[PDB]
């Protein structure tokens, strides 16, 4: 098609010559875009140059990519009948990627890696000083298992069902994959993680091109980066991991005490440099991301041993605990917290490096360990290290008292989000960044600075199969800025509002997913609603997304929406734009042909990082108090909005309450203005032209 | 603990507690203001608290935010033989090795302070605190 084959273009210009490109794709039509451009734009240079580095932000777009790349296998394949180097790598969770934990765990946790780290040390201790090797081992590393992949594409799935028919386990086959340069499809919290972002950086060798696939919440990823709530529980969880560590310290003490001094003389010898390069497949512990971080010569706590550093601790958990219980409201500068606690005692600024070392010390001294206390470790740990460095535009807050019992609470506010994506500007080149939810696109050269080049979407046609309007007067114009508060005013209103949403839901029975701003309005209108003839004639069942999402219960509700429109029944989909599972596959008459937005997107306010950011942003690039209510709620708008576009040959029709979206852009901007009743008899037409015009046009 | 701060005023919670509650660094022993006062005013003498010997003088009281009384004699001892050492052997010349060093040893002093050994090295490293004083005084 031209309009994508313009795209092929923009993407081969912007490769041949750009170090990086914002290209504004269309929703649901340039997911296959760049995928055979990068592709054909690897073999006219030559066939092994740059390699794919597909960034997503969920697990439904990586499978999407892997199965989208099996159909360039098959699509380049089945075209010429010679066979080429097969690529394609799926680095998936842990959890789904390991097949021990299904057969005796039975668990889904988090702590899965700590089994395979019992499983890793189980086999180094049975080939050095003597639990079993695992399931599996000893042959994964081998050019068998290295020539696997290149001979036969077996990604995820294919690479699950593979290991559990071959007997292998698929962790060591992607580790050990990494460096074989494949198409790895990984998500943003693996390229910017400080834990798994250094070994990654470290096996792919750099020199490749990096793909942000809706690179629309990078900010939100470059925050989540940072950002822990001390909540008094960790204070109890660190005092009794410091007791443990006393415990341990009596136990190398008490009888074997050669290894702590043969390890300490490795460290005042070595250093960290030698205790990280002598140890090999052993489990690591957090770092402030070590490739920007750069901080070599890491001394052993002014050359000491580990009572010195449970001491310190010690003090150092104990002042937190003095820093944590204060007042009420309380504002922490990362420098002023430091100098106090130098004041309180002298640590210098090097508990980052005293961290660092003595974590790795323990964990080469330990072989029962505890993973509560362990991990508590780990965040004092993290918290040393992020107090004794990065402090421009860090800012350490106190939540304020509000009951004072549930309280003391302490988070540590991240910095510019520049610095967090700065590496990958000197790793690579190239960079192809395209996303179908951003409009306008000005807000990523204006924050975030780098020079780029922009390209806007420049497909529009079929405007009769895309249908755009907008509702304005809801019968009486009160429910429009009554629904805009962040705490509801009125609630006959809002009864009033849902009876419009009655209303509009039977005129047009025919799959429907509401969005709200949260979770509030929902709760309101659930609890009594004086009104259910919507659930019993046209719905059957309503689908309500939990404030607390589950994932089983999220799943059996889009299985039973799948379920539900495939036998002529549909159901209302009650879900928060700002909630969990964001969607994104559609291409399908499953999927609500109507979707009922509840007003435009709103961010909590009143909240003491909403002013911390706010005032950052404002000192960086005077943007207040205007793009933090439009840039965001467009942001989350355009996530509903994506999902009503799925190709030319489908057609939709989204409704977007209040007159405010008028100051905001919107993809495909064709939308006219009127009220809701019109809506009604409009959308009955709609219904019908959409149905009229597909054999007409064909 | 909310259930001992004085043997005599073990449970003040209920009676409106007003007072603070002092300790003596010769003894380590919480002891309400009205107790202690008069133990003071009487004359320097021991307290009562759970059969305590050790006496208590006059005066030079401290406030405490409690962290342990294993920690805060730790940083009692580590500020006064940090400034007992001062800068001797430290920022002199820019070294890192030898520096090190010296507080690994001065550490290891204030270990065998807070663990106490056997009575006779912690003797060693007070004539050691009268040497460097008197290396101060020079
Ligand atoms: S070797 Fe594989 S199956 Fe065994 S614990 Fe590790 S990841 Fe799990
Ligand atoms: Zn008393
Ligand atoms: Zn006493």
């Amino acid at each position: 098609y031209p309009e994508q084959y313009n795209y092929m273009c923009d993407i081969k210009k912007t490769l041949d010559v750009g170090g990086n490109s914002i290209l504004e794709m269309p929703s649901g039509t340039g997911k296959t875009v760049s995928l055979l451009s990068l592709t054909i734009a690897y073999q006219m240079h030559y066939p092994e140059h740059r390699k794919i580095i597909y960034c997503s932000r969920t697990m439904s777009e990586i499978e999407k990519a892997l199965v989208e790349l099996e159909n360039l296998m098959d699509y380049r394949t089945k075209e010429l009948g010679y066979q080429e180097d097969f690529r394609g790598l799926g680095l998936t969770s842990r959890k789904n990627l390991c097949l021990h934990p299904e057969v005796s765990k039975e668990r889904k946790g988090t702590v899965v890696d700590e089994k395979c780290r019992r499983m890793t040390n189980g086999q180094a201790k049975r080939k050095l000083e003597e639990v079993e090797l695992c399931e599996y081992h000893e042959n994964l590393y081998n050019i068998e298992v290295e020539d696997y992949l290149p001979k036969g594409v077996f990604s995820f799935e294919k690479l699950l069902k593979y290991c559990e028919e071959k007997t292998l386990c698929p962790y060591f086959i992607v580790r050990r994959m990494i460096s074989l340069c494949n198409i790895i499809i990984y998500s943003y919290h693996y390229l910017l993680d400080p834990k798994i972002a250094e070994r990654v950086s470290n096996e792919v060798s750099k020199d490749s091109i990096v793909i942000f696939d809706e690179a629309h919440n990078i900010d939100n990823v470059c925050i989540e980066s940072l950002s822990l709530d001390l909540t008094t529980d960790a204070l109890r969880r660190a005092t009794r991991g410091a007791n443990a560590l006393d415990e341990r310290i009596s136990e190398v003490r008490k009888v074997d005490s050669q290894k702590l001094q043969d390890e300490y003389e490795k460290l005042v010898q070595g250093l960290x440099x030698x205790x990280x390069x002598x140890x090999x497949x052993x489990x690591x512990x957090x770092x402030x991301x070590x490739x920007x971080x750069x901080x070599x010569x890491x001394x052993x706590x002014x050359x000491x041993r580990a009572e010195h550093f449970v001491s310190f601790l010690k003090r150092l958990i104990e002042y937190l605990k003095t820093r944590m219980k204060v007042l009420h409201v309380i504002s922490e500068t990362p420098k002023s917290f430091l100098q106090h606690l130098k004041q309180l005692t002298f640590i210098e600024r090097k508990p980052l490096r005293f961290c660092s070392e003595r974590l790795s010390l323990l964990v080469r001294t330990l072989e029962v360990t505890e993973v509560e206390d362990f991990t508590a470790l780990k965040d004092i740990a993290t918290f040393a290290t992020l107090i004794s460095t990065y402090e421009e535009g860090f800012l350490l807050i106190i939540e304020p008292y509000e009951i004072a019992v549930p309280n003391p609470i302490m988070r540590f506010t991240c910095l510019d989000a520049s610095i967090a994506i700065k590496p990958v500007f000197e790793r690579f080149s190239s960079v192809i960044i395209t996303s179908g939810t951003i409009s306008p696109l000005d807000m990523y050269p204006r924050m975030l600075n780098f020079k780029t080049v922009l390209q806007k979407s420049y497909a529009m046609t079929l405007a009769k199969k895309s249908f755009l309007p907008m509702i304005i007067t809801k019968g009486s114009d009160q429910v429009a800025i009554s629904s805009r508060f962040e705490i509801r005013n009125d609630p006959s209103i809002v009864r009033n509002y849902g009876s419009m949403l009655v209303e509009f839901a039977k005129i047009t029975p025919d799959g429907m997913v509401v969005f709200f701003p949260s979770y509030l309005y929902m709760e309101s209108i659930v609890s009594m609603w004086q009104t259910m003839g919507i659930l019993d004639e046209v719905w059957k069942h309503k689908l309500i997304l939990v404030e607390t999402p589950d994932a089983q219960e999220t799943s059996l509700a889009l299985e039973t929406y799948r379920k539900a429109c495939s036998n002529g029944r549909g159901a209302i989909l009650l879900s928060v734009a700002r909630g969990k599972v964001s969607e994104g596959i559609d291409f399908d008459h499953q999927y609500g042909r109507t979707v009922l937005m509840i007003g435009i997107p709103f961010q909590y306010t009143e909240s003491r990082i909403l002013k911390a950011r706010l005032e950052f942003m404002r000192e960086n690039y005077r943007i207040r108090e205007n793009d933090f209510l439009s840039f965001d709620a467009m942001r989350h708008a355009a996530q509903c909005l994506g999902r009503v576009l799925r190709g030319k040959d489908d057609y939709g029709v989204m409704v977007l309450a209040d007159r405010r979206f008028s100051r905001k852009r919107s993809q495909l901007p064709k939308w006219i203005a009127q009220g809701l009743s019109d809506a009604d008899l409009n959308l009955s037409t709609d219904m019908a032209i959409s149905n009229t015009k597909q054999f007409l046009r064909t | 603990e909310n259930k001992d701060m004085c043997p005599i005023c073990k449970t003040d919670r209920y009676l409106s507690p007003d007072v603070k509650f002092l300790v003596n660094p010769e003894c380590y022993h919480r002891i309400c203001e009205s107790c202690v006062d008069r133990i003071f005013s009487l004359g320097p003498a021991q307290c009562p608290y759970k059969g305590c010997d050790k006496i208590l003088r006059k005066n030079k009281f401290k406030t405490q935010i409690f962290d342990d009384v294993e920690v805060e004699k730790e940083v009692d001892i580590r500020k006064r033989v940090f400034n007992v050492f001062n800068k001797t052997i430290d920022d002199f010349n820019g070294d890192l090795v030898e520096y090190n060093k010296y507080l690994e040893e001065v550490e290891d002093i204030i270990y065998k302070l807070d663990h106490g050994i056997d009575v006779a090295k912690t003797e060693e490293k007070l004539r050691t605190y009268e040497e460097l004083n008197k290396q101060l005084i020079m």
